[PDB]
């Protein structure tokens, strides 16, 4: 029957996850730079992490 | 000393006194830099959510003493402009002509141009209306006074400065104003009234050459 | 003289545009962005960026007095750009010429 | 999903329009995950109205048009995941 | 017992023209035979023309495609 | 998990639907969907400028009904 | 993937670049201003936008008669619920 | 990195070490702008970067003969521990504000490495100050806009 | 299905009104009340935004044009004071 | 945080405008409201008025308000003691 | 025979104009259509009630607002 070769029964996605591109999200940040510290420390020479 | 913000259309106008200049055996190295120095002062006297950031010199020689004056000021904008603004017409209108010549002390006389066009119309058209005026007024002084009451019968108020008519008044006196201003450029620029588009138009009330 | 024009968004365009308001690799383009941010999220400016950097490698910050320039003069610009004339017309019409 | 970057925002002072024009400004206490959003110390402003100040809000969270957030947000700690 | 879809199942069988009228725009309604649709009822249809009814107006329109949640009736 | 709306009731009744737009409808009912999307034989269009106009089988999207009332008792 | 190619490569080349949108919303203000964030239904959080919408004095005569001015407001930081946006625009 | 690494001219150390999750295939070392690269049959897991800063006399301000004599100094050292023998060594030249790299290359880390060189040496604020504290040395300036 | 819809499950077969999207409001006696606050309703008058009232035996409204529903205060002690 | 608002005197507002107050006992996930006690308004609502405080205002009882036209709620006073 | 997605895929890159609820038009070059039916239009001109107040560039429209879809 054609409406089944049409590939019936009227959909509403509501809920259901959508096929593609749809779900596109995208943040732009960009974080303060954690820089080391290297004068007067008390600490170890080598940096720390 | 004309201050002219486009925005809020209060004119910071400073007399400048006759003894300033009366005796002070000087050239135009303290003329310049004295402008300049006058108008730093009125930036230092305004607070600085009332402090511009952008300041428009008319004549090309005080954006340079501007540089010098504003070093206190490295936030703010000196550009030059290729569109002069007849502010020789606020001179003209008695109001402020005999306010600043019977001022007999220098001082800091505040104005808002447009008298309370702000909550009738935008800042832009305001501001194009206002050079309308004072365009007009400069290419002739009494026959755009005359324009400017379309009745003998309306009048401004003492704390106003231009009479008080509304949009369709207002309309009609803007097209008025505009081919007074048009009317008397090609009697004197050699050529006719119809040979120009609304930008040239627009330039030629503005003040920029074609 | 441009109306935002409803039903209509092109005019607010030619409203701020007047305004002035605007091996075998891979095989891709990366996006290099290297941006300077305080913990506000402010585009930091190279000078000030280079001292937040020399701050955490000398490990010593300002002191007080210049902080507390530093954060007034931020809510300086806080307050001037979430932004007299009114109660200049309202001082005309108790009685034109303010003079200071 | 950007909701969850509104119930990171926990006593945050921020002021609110809606679809009918009623601007809220108060500081945000639950955020669901259909923006469901909770206030206290509400000064709600009904427009063409005078506005009125009261101690709690819950909005329906499709009738919010925008957010106002304050100037002091840090908000590239707050929409990483 | 028959469907909706399974009216217009026998529609586009039918290929004959219908005129589909829109959530809540009263006078605005759109004449056209649809060529295919699926399940979100979003509607192809064939040489469309808006027709405003309070001036009696037919603006051609051509192969158009119209959204689901748009409409109100679709009358043969 | 759209259960169909309960109306073999209104099946082959004469009922006036009233659609969005303040607008109204008569017809027999011949079907439906879980959307309430109605099929309509006998179709009736009744506008507010009050001449009827028939049209027969007419489908009506579920989104715009507002009521049905059923003027064939059940 | 295909994060990059739909519909919503105007937010996703708009929020990578930083540029500035236009946004058409639904009430007829106009956003201008940096997309900091997107989502699926476009809830865009905005750094720095220009509400620009237009008024008239509303017969401040009595006798119905003025003209429409535009008015413009500045948002800091917003977080702009996409329901509202008829359309967005990146800038020529 | 040593306090001193920064200028720790004779032998070197490395900066930036990155794990794969995977092995890498990587590069035989050839310089930042070699756009013909032949790889070398080895697989890595962690990859080093070392920065190697220079002041360029005129003689030799060829920064891509420093990195490259760097390079295969340092790696071919014994005063200079490396995690791994693959990995690149940025040199810059201050003086001339140069760059290129010359070590192995893993896949998109040669265009990373050439897009963030660019936008590292336009936008350093540490070269920014470098930058205009030579301009204020030499009193030498630009015109305003 | 939440405790407002099994309220209105509960209200079946009882004197319920329902105030429309458009704003009608229709005074009768319910029949069905499903999950989506669809109502099949009885003995029922008609008030339009006219002011003007009608009556009808049944009417079936569309449950998301509803705009809300008087219900009967037989049910405000029971079933929901442990919610 | 609407567990902490059950039984309360609770001014719900509508996306029309007719505000109501009532006992707000059952909510849902859509926010669909079950309210005893509630009286509805349209025009003037009372700070304490120059004229009446309450005018324009109809008895309801108990409604199932959907959660389709519903906007915010507040709290007006305390529970009754029954 | 030709049923919505592939007519949307019959029309990414032809001019077509997409009219929405709220009677704007926008004629251009679509780029792309996704499940809900949002569209990306390029070199877009916004035609208010037939006649047009501007060129605009690059315009996502909401899937929300869309009337119909009609190639020119």
């Amino acid at each position: 029957i054609e409406m089944m070769k049409l590939m019936a029964s009227f959909d509403s996605t509501k809920g259901k996850k959508v096929d593609g591109s749809v779900n596109a999200y995208a943040i732009n940040v960009s974080q303060k730079r954690k820089y080391r510290q290297y004068m007067n420390r008390k600490g170890g020479f080598n940096r720390p992490l | 000393i004309f201050i002219f913000n486009p925005r809020t259309g209060q004119l910071f106008l400073k007399i400048i006194h006759t003894s300033v200049w009366a005796g002070q055996k000087r050239l135009g190295q303290l003329a310049k830099w004295k402008t300049a120095e006058e108008v730093a002062a009125l930036i230092r006297s305004l607070p600085v959510e009332e402090q511009p950031k952008q300041i428009i010199v008319t004549r090309k020689g005080m954006l340079d003493p501007l540089e010098v004056h504003l070093l206190d000021f490295p936030n703010i904008v000196i550009k030059g402009s290729e569109l002069q603004l007849p502010f020789q017409a606020c001179l003209k209108v008695e109001k402020f002509g005999d306010l600043i010549l019977k001022a007999t002390e220098p001082q800091m006389v505040l104005f808002n141009l447009y008298d309370d066009w702000l909550k009738t119309i935008s800042s832009y058209t305001a501001f194009s209306r206002l050079i309308l005026i004072l365009r007009a007024l400069h290419v002739n002084n009494d026959r755009a006074k005359v324009i400017l009451k379309p009745d003998k019968t309306t009048i401004t108020e003492p704390h106003h400065i231009w009479p008080t008519l509304t949009d369709e008044e207002w309309i009609k006196v803007e097209v008025q104003l505009k081919d007074l201003i048009l009317a008397d450029y090609g009697k004197k620029n050699n050529v006719n009234v119809a040979s120009l588009t609304q930008s040239e138009i627009r330039d030629i009330i503005l003040g920029m050459e074609i | 003289e441009e109306p935002i024009v409803n039903r209509g968004l092109a005019a607010a365009l030619l409203l701020c545009q007047n305004k002035g308001l605007l091996k075998e690799k891979d095989g891709y383009k990366p996006d290099v962005k290297i941006e300077y941010v305080d913990e506000t999220g402010r585009k930091l400016t190279p000078k000030e960026a280079f001292r937040q950097l020399s701050h955490r490698f000398h490990g010593k910050g300002s002191g007080k007095m210049k902080t507390e320039r530093r954060m007034k003069k931020l809510d300086e610009e806080a307050l001037l750009k979430k932004m007299l004339g009114t109660v200049a017309l309202l001082q005309e019409k108790q009685k034109p010429y303010i003079v200071l | 999903k950007l909701v969850r970057f509104l119930m990171k925002l926990s006593h945050e002072t921020v002021t609110i329009e809606l679809k009918n024009g009623t601007q809220v400004h108060g500081t945000i206490t639950g955020v669901d995950v259909s923006m469901n959003t909770h206030l206290k110390a509400v000064k709600m402003t009904l427009k063409n109205r005078e506005p009125v100040q009261l101690e709690t809000l819950s909005i329906r969270g499709n009738n919010i048009r925008y957010f106002i957030l304050p100037d002091s947000l840090p908000l590239d700690t707050l929409l990483v995941d | 017992m028959v469907q909706p879809i399974n009216l217009i199942f026998r529609y586009l069988q039918n290929r004959s023209r219908i005129q589909v009228w829109l959530y809540e725009q009263v006078n605005m309604r759109i004449e056209g035979c649809i060529i295919g649709f699926d399940e979100y009822m979003n509607l192809v249809l064939d040489d469309a023309e808006e027709i405003h009814s309070k001036t009696k107006s037919r603006k051609q329109l051509g192969r158009i495609m119209l959204k689901g949640d748009n409409i109100t009736l679709l009358q043969s | 998990k759209a259960h169909p709306p309960e109306l073999k009731k209104f099946m082959d009744k004469k009922l006036s639907l009233k659609l969005n737009g303040g607008r109204h409808v008569q017809g027999i009912l011949r079907g439906f969907d879980p959307f309430m999307n109605l099929v309509i034989d006998e179709c009736v269009e009744m506008a507010t400028s009050g001449q009827q106009n028939n049209i027969g089988m007419v489908v009506i999207r579920g989104n715009s009904i507002i009521m049905l009332e059923a003027l064939e008792r059940v | 993937e295909e994060f990059n190619t739909g519909p919503l490569s105007v937010l996703t080349q708009s929020v990578k670049n930083n540029t500035q949108v236009l946004i058409n919303c639904r009430n007829n203000k106009k956003l201008l201003g940096r997309v900091k964030a997107f989502d699926r239904h476009c809830n865009m959080v905005l750094e720095n936008v220009k509400e620009m919408w237009t008024e008239v004095p509303k017969s401040g005569k009595g006798k119905k008669k003025s003209k429409p001015v535009n008015k413009d407001r500045y948002i800091s930081k917003m977080f702009l619920r996409g329901d509202s946006v008829i359309v967005v625009l990146r800038n020529p | 990195i040593h306090p001193r690494k920064s200028y720790k001219m004779n032998s070197s150390c490395a900066d930036i070490l990155l794990f794969a999750s995977y092995k890498w295939n990587v590069s035989r070392p050839s310089l930042l702008a070699d756009s013909k690269d032949v790889m070398d049959s080895t697989t890595t897991q962690k990859y080093w970067i070392d920065i190697q800063l220079r002041w360029g006399d005129y003689d030799s301000h060829d920064i891509e003969r420093y990195a490259r004599a760097k390079f295969l100094d340092y790696t071919t050292d014994n005063m200079s521990i490396y995690p791994s023998p693959t990995g690149v060594l940025i040199a810059i030249d201050l003086a001339y504000n140069l760059h290129s790299a010359y070590g192995n290359w893993f896949p998109g880390s040669k265009p990373l490495i050439q897009q963030a060189m660019a936008k590292i040496m336009k936008a350093n604020p540490a070269l920014y100050v470098l930058r205009e504290r030579i301009r204020k040395g030499l009193q030498l300036y630009s015109s305003e806009p | 299905i939440g405790v407002p819809i099994k309220v209105l499950h509960e209200a079946e077969g009882h004197i319920v009104t329902c105030e429309t999207n458009t704003g009608e409001v229709y005074r009768g006696k319910l029949i069905e009340a499903e999950d989506n606050m669809n109502c099949q309703m009885s003995n029922i008058t008609v008030t339009y935004r006219d002011g003007r009232v009608a009556q009808l035996e049944q009417v079936y409204i569309r449950g998301s044009k509803i705009r809300f529903l008087i219900l009967p205060d037989m049910l405000k002690n029971a079933p929901m004071l442990k919610s | 945080k609407m567990l902490q608002h059950i039984d309360y005197r609770m001014r719900c507002i509508l996306q029309d405008g007719r505000i109501f107050i009532g006992t707000f006992k059952a909510f849902d996930k859509h926010m669909n409201l079950i309210l005893c006690d509630c009286d509805e308004f349209r025009k003037i609502k009372p700070k304490n008025s120059k004229q009446a405080e309450r005018e324009e205002k109809r008895v309801l009882g108990l409604v199932l308000l959907r959660g389709e036209n519903l906007v915010s709620m507040t709290v007006e006073g305390p529970p009754p003691k029954d | 025979p030709l049923n919505p997605k592939p007519f949307l895929n019959g029309l990414t890159g032809k001019p077509v104009m997409v009219k929405l609820k709220w009677g704007m038009e926008y004629k251009g070059y679509l780029v792309s259509v996704d499940g809900y039916m949002n569209m990306q239009l390029a070199n877009t001109e916004e035609y208010i009630d037939g006649a047009l107040s501007g060129h605009l560039g690059e315009v996502l429209i909401r899937c929300n607002n869309v009337l119909y879809i009609r190639g020119v």
